[PDB]
RNA sequence: UGCCUGGCGGCCGUAGCGCGGUGGUCCCACCUGACCCCAUGCCGAACUCAGAAGUGAAACGCCGUAGCGCCGAUGGUAGUGUGGGGUCUCCCCAUGCGAGAGUAGGGAACUGCCAGGCAA
RNA sequence: GCUCAACGGAUAAAAGGUACUCCGGGGAUAACAGGCUGAUACCGCCCAAGAGUUCAUAUCGACGGCGGUGUUUGGCACCUCGAUGUCGGCUCAUCACAUCCUGGGGCUGAAGUAGGUCCCAAGGGUAUGGCUGUUCGCCAUUUAAAGUGGUACGCGAGCUG
RNA sequence: UCCUCCUAAAGAGUAACGGAGGAGCACGAAGGUUGGCUAAUCCUGGUCGGACAUCAGGAGGUUAGUGCAAUGGCAUAAGCC
RNA sequence: GGUUCUCCCCGAAAGCUAUUUAGGUAGCGCCUCGUGAAUUCAUCUCCGGGGGUAGAGCACUGUUUCGGCAAGGGGGUCACGACUUACCAACCCGAUGCAAACUGCGAAUACCGGAGAAUGUUAUCACGGGAGACACACGGCGGGUGCUAACGUCCGUCGUGAAGAGGGAAACAACCCAGACCGCCAGCUAAGGUCCCAAAGUCAUGGUUAAGUGGGAAACGAUGUGGGAAGGCCCAGACAGCCAGGAUGUUGGCUUAGAAGCAGCCAUCAUUUAAAGAAAGCGUAAUAGCUCACUGGUCGAGUCGGCCUGCGCGGAAGA
């Protein structure tokens, strides 16, 4: 679970997730997992994502791991009204916008990041789609 | 459970009153400010908490002089 | 040996450029030297099959326009977002 | 009228850093001696006095150099005022405004008053 | 000369119980039930690490995700305080299928009997008892089965307490 | 009860049992005037002396300080003598 | 709780501050009447302005990913000294993101002041008389909170209801169009519609749908179908079948028990040749063995695999 080390401050507002992305472009590594639709990964759903994703890719090679979460949601606990403050920290999640690469891979063949990208995919909430490093 | 925020205080009113060239008699209140975030130039007065007061019934006028960029506010005679 | 047809805008603008862009077409614009920029329109379909080869962003592009022909390269292109598709593309006249 | 230099300004990084070169008959700085005018919470290092032997070393001014900083198009994108729409936690259409970042490029400041030196 | 800190300070001076209670009102405001949503609950689905003698997908399926129902626990307080009687029991029932059996089939790690999972199908049937006020739950003995829910957690101008 | 930031939607103002902190003081110098000065944190050398006392030099630039929690401001210094 | 005749004109609010105050009351913001005043005010154009929000960025405060130099640290190794160093790792450097309590940047709107044409029953301000109201609700936008749940709660602006009848969305205050002085068996039109109930096109042209889609619902799956840009192999003969081979020394290494075409490290050689990969799976305790790849004949014209899109199918079970 990628979580952050003594932030400024514990607990912040909702926001909104409007706008676009800026991570496009795959930089480090020559194929990417570009997100296309709008939602946001929670803590667990990178680290699930990877163990699935690293094992089809025996590990050899190098992942990289372009988000992090840096955001706490609250939770109110079960039986609990409504108000008296703000709800406790439970999990991290990482505002993704469309465009947002999420995961970078170099080291394998063409063939072997296609078949992998799907089986880390399926374990986001978001729709994803598979993108290849560009020249400029 | 409990609470510990919920305090604030009584807004302030801050900020300028009198804009660029608008006649202020002298002695008009024209920026009401925590520090010296404009600064006082021609004919314009700064009091004790930063509020830069006229000094002659004349327009207004805000600048930027030396190399730091200060907004200055100077005030043209009318 | 790469050419490309294209024509001069005559809108501009963000309204101008979303009617264009959903024509299968995207705009562009030729720059350098010591001349005006030239507004560029271009058909999209072509150019996306160009720069799949790696020698459309490092060799000398001839872009014909208005029958005339400039020597031009490749110094900035915009990728869409979320589709395989192109947005504009900046040519140095050289 | 030109080249320099010194004092006072506008403008404030296109004006600021780095490297290399150069300037002393003028001016300026370093320097010289300090018992005295003054003064170091010790020291005349600073400040202050009386002078001019030497140097342009350090400082300062000028020139070149883009190696940084900085300025900055045109187009595109985000955003948004008004009127509508949708598969409406978001987006599009008509119209008006239009960034930021980045690119080509520009870029080693310009100038006002007075005094002194020099050539005319 | 006032921590007149309940800080625009009602007095210089003031704590509790009412199930013995009583009056004027409120659904401006809770408890039962209805209504909106679905955090929670139940059920279904997607990838496949693995267990399964080798074999992910006979069967169970981790790390995660997506949905459905309104049956649990919760959120709001929109109707109801010029009265909507409510836990359990008896009598009488009605509907849905997410089917307990009976009926028709696929796969099987199905030799046969006996099983396990899943699909279609609601026509009919779906325990007597000891304990507890009990719905639940434990136990004895049957049975093809002793089903899950909705109806003001059905039913007091039908009975009980 | 009062003060600072955000929510607060680029004039002001703006709520919640919203998210973070403080105050109910102090000072006759810690005020006024005049004069002068620029740190924090590192690197090297040097007696005890070491990661850190004091001394010399370099980079760096206000990341220091402003009596007190925060915001704005401060080199003409409001910082220090 | 009730408050009794009629007509005309104007017309609110459910907000702020205070309150042993929250359902009450006072002042102010809002309403009505009268009086007195300045091209008073509003809309629009131009000019002068202050931001610091949306966006963007990492110069500052923090968070985080990768690569290089790299102090320091670490495990171990020696004889007061230290040799090897699978490892963690501070500041800059290159690249990458995030932030309400970050801003070297920075809008659109909104607000203040000045000049000007037109329009608006002075619509602007002050004073005096009288109030009511201080329980608001919904929808759009910017949000806090809740689960980016609620016909939920709290804010700022606008509209509507309250206090607005009429048409439409079947019925449905708050959604859309549109503000009822009265009468008429007159016409035009907005929202929405034109097969019938129910007034109006069984209207013209070009496409799509086979699902009753239209007339609820996603992840994900699939030779449904239409349109477009390209590619591989091809009438020196393609794509799916039919007929032949589909093997050789490899019991190769491996802890020396066997993994041996199809167990783990593995290289992933090389001949016989038209064709065979020391195997992708089917068999095994390891082999045996069924089999397509890769090659010829037969056949004969097109086939196959990906992308963006419009309408479709399943997932889809309640009393």
């Amino acid at each position: 679970m990628l979580q952050p080390k003594r932030t400024k401050f514990r607990k912040m507002h909702k926001g909104r997730n409007r706008g676009l992305a800026q991570g496009t472009d795959v930089s480090f590594g020559s194929f990417g997992l570009k997100a296309v639709g709008r939602g946001r990964l929670t803590a667990r759903q990178i680290e699930a994502a990877r163990r699935a994703m690293t094992r089809a890719v025996k590990r050899q090679g190098k992942i990289w791991i372009r988000v992090f979460p840096d955001k706490p949601i609250t939770e109110k606990p079960l039986a609990v009204r409504m108000g008296k403050g703000k709800g406790n920290v439970e999990y991290w999640v990482a505002l993704i916008q469309p465009g947002k690469v999420l995961y970078e891979m170099d080291g394998v063949p063409e063939e072997l990041a296609r078949e992998a990208f799907k089986l880390a995919a399926a374990k986001l909430p978001i729709k994803t789609t598979f993108v290849t490093k560009t020249v400029m | 459970g409990s609470t510990r925020n919920g305090r604030d205080s009584e807004a302030k009113r801050l900020g300028v009153k009198r804009f660029g060239g608008e006649s202020v008699l002298a002695g008009s209140i024209i920026v009401r400010q925590r520090g010296t975030k404009f600064h006082a130039g021609a004919n314009v007065g700064c009091g004790r908490d930063h509020t830069l007061f006229a000094k002659a019934d004349g327009k207004v006028k805000f600048e930027v002089k030396g190399p730091k960029n200060r907004k200055f506010i100077s005030i043209e005679a009318e | 040996m790469f050419t490309i047809n294209a024509e001069v805008r005559k809108e501009q603008g963000k309204g101008a450029s979303r009617r264009l862009r959903a024509a299968n077409k995207f705009p562009a614009i030729i720059y350098g030297g010591k001349e005006a920029p030239l507004a560029i329109e271009l058909d999209h379909d072509k150019v996306m099959n160009m720069q799949a080869k790696a020698e459309f962003y490092s060799e000398v592009l001839t872009i014909v326009v208005d029958g005339k022909e400039i020597k031009v390269k490749a110094q900035d292109v915009q990728r869409h977002p979320y589709k395989p598709k192109l947005q504009h593309i900046d040519f140095v006249r050289a």
